């Protein structure tokens, strides 16, 4: 809700950059249809993860109850935040990663 | 009264003793709708040049409509025989007047004229949308033509439009006023001559949903106006649009009965004073036409809000209106048509267009006849056929940022 009050109080940029005050469209007829687009593409594909293949994005070793006293092979977050998980492992010191 | 002449030409008059003043006047046809862009405005300045002719005390005047166009000559009653033959000369000298012309000085004020009518806010946001509306076609041409067109037009441009244009079957001469009839049929048969000729085919027009937006900011208001396909003057629902444009009616903010006219619209837009001024009206051409309001919005913050409440009114034309919306707009509407047809010339213009135009004229009391005729589900039958749901033309000069683009207007026309 603040991000969208701090976007409603400058509006929104444009992919030219320049200001858009000079060409400016209502939202209901325009962009809410074209919103629709994008929430029915993410709805598909969303569908042909959540039904076919579901567990793709996920860890198999999820679906081993937890044992403190196994460690598995080797330990990996999901997978949206690897990116930070590398950049901690960059860093020898932990404090420092 | 009708009598068709030697050479066929047609006399048209409605003579009646209370007439303070007399008219006749010939009148060709051919207006800005028989033009093309390149020579658009001819016949307003041929129009021009006849009536610039020595007038022999009388009033001779240029019509210069849409569709047709015609030189008349307001004068006393007593002297409008003398009046007939001078229209008559001026017209079976046309060719000879044009030839004898130097077109600069008319050229520059009817340049003066297209620049008038280019600057009135009402008179220029009504132009762009006509324009737009019948966009792709000679009815969409200025009557006055446009200044970048009138300065490129030469004699032999006015020459080839009066012989085309100007022949028996393609010109009337109507009058009105206190004088016998044949007195004056008389006076003219003995002095009109002009060349024979086919009624030139009326070019073809159709109505484009469209939006056009001169935004000029340093304007003070908004002069914007909404509009439909109307009813031409041979749709028999004529006078049933006229009573659906009245049923909305006109509204003047600072008015005294401002606070009291009896429109829905009139009472919703002056609880916040949305808007400064409106007016609804049925311009109605020789077959096609424009239905729709013009409306001039001081605050630039509500075009928006008049614009929405404005087509919702409408929305109320095919369901809600009441037999009390419809009893005013009837009796509105032939107290206009019986205003229109006081004033002479007046009288006299309105016998040409329709005699040109439809061919026949009916009288005031068969008009006043045929609107009685309407009911209230009659209107609601008009609205659900041309109103609901029709597709709009828009037009807007300035402070016009708050006018939502087409599509929020368009919608509007079928919410409920
Ligand atoms: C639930 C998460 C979020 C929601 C619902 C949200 C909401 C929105 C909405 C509705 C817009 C306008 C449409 C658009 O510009 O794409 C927008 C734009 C934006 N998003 Fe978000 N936001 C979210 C998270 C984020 C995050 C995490 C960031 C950056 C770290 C971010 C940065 C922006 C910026 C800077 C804009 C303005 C874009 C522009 O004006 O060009 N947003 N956001």
């Amino acid at each position: 809700c603040m991000h969208l009050m701090a976007l409603h109080v400058h509006g929104s940029s444009n992919p030219v950059g320049i200001t858009g005050n000079i060409d400016r469209l209502p939202m209901h007829p325009y962009f809410i249809f074209k919103d629709l687009i994008t929430v029915f593409v993410f709805l598909l594909i969303f569908s042909l993860f959540v039904f076919y293949s579901p567990n793709t994005l996920g860890h198999p070793d999820n679906y081993i109850p937890g044992n403190p006293m196994v460690t598995p092979p080797s330990i990996v977050p999901e997978w949206y935040l690897l990116p930070f998980y590398a950049i901690l492992r960059s860093i020898p010191d932990k404090l420092g990663g | 009264k009708y009598t068709t002449l030697s050479n066929g030409v047609t006399v048209a008059t409605e003579t009646n003793p209370a007439a303070k003043t007399s008219s006749v006047g010939l009148f060709f046809g051919a207006g800005s709708r028989s033009e093309h862009s390149h020579s658009n405005g001819i016949s307003a300045l041929t129009t021009n040049v006849l009536a610039s002719q020595s007038a022999k005390g009388s009033l001779l005047t240029a019509k210069n409509d849409r569709e047709f166009n015609g030189i008349i000559a307001q004068t006393t009653n007593d002297n409008i025989t003398e009046a007939g033959k001078l229209i008559a000369s001026i017209a079976s000298n046309a060719v000879d007047i044009v030839e004898k012309t130097d077109l600069t000085k008319h050229k520059q004020y009817l340049s003066a004229q297209a620049s008038a009518v280019e600057a009135d806010p009402k008179s220029k946001v009504l132009s762009h949308l006509y324009s737009s509306a019948f966009q792709g076609y000679s009815l969409a041409l200025p009557t006055l033509g446009t200044t970048e067109s009138v300065e490129n037009l030469e004699n032999q441009d006015s020459l080839r439009h009066l012989a085309k244009h100007l022949v028996n079957n393609n010109t009337v001469i109507a009058a009105s006023g206190n004088f016998d009839h044949d007195k004056l049929a008389d006076a003219i048969e003995a002095n009109l001559k002009i060349a024979e000729g086919v009624k030139p085919e009326i070019k073809p027009a159709s109505f484009l949903g469209s939006e056009v937006r001169m935004r000029d900011d340093t304007l003070p208001k908004a002069y914007i106006s909404i509009a439909v396909h109307g009813e031409g003057l041979n749709s028999p629902n004529y006078y049933l649009a006229k009573v659906a444009a009245a049923i909305y009616g006109d509204f003047y903010l600072h008015s005294t009965i401002a606070k009291f006219t009896s429109p829905k619209l009139a009472s919703i837009v002056q609880e916040y004073n949305i808007v400064e001024s409106y007016n609804h009206y049925s311009k109605s051409f020789s077959d096609t036409g424009i239905w729709g309001y013009y409306a001039e919005i001081a605050d630039k913050f509500t075009v928006d809000d008049f614009t929405h409440f404005s087509l919702k009114e409408w929305n109320r034309l095919s369901i809600s209106i009441s037999e009390a919306e419809v009893a005013r707009a009837k009796a509105q509407v032939k107290t206009a048509l019986a205003k229109e047809l006081a004033n002479s010339f007046a009288v006299t213009s309105d016998i040409a267009e329709k005699v040109l135009l439809v061919g026949h004229r009916q009288s005031l009391r068969e008009a006043f006849e045929k609107i009685d005729a309407i009911k209230v589900n009659d209107v609601k039958e008009w609205g659900k056929s041309k109103v609901w749901d029709r597709d709009i033309v828009i037009s807007g000069t300035g402070l016009i940022e708050d006018l939502l683009d087409y599509n929020r207007n368009r919608n509007e026309m079928a919410m409920m």
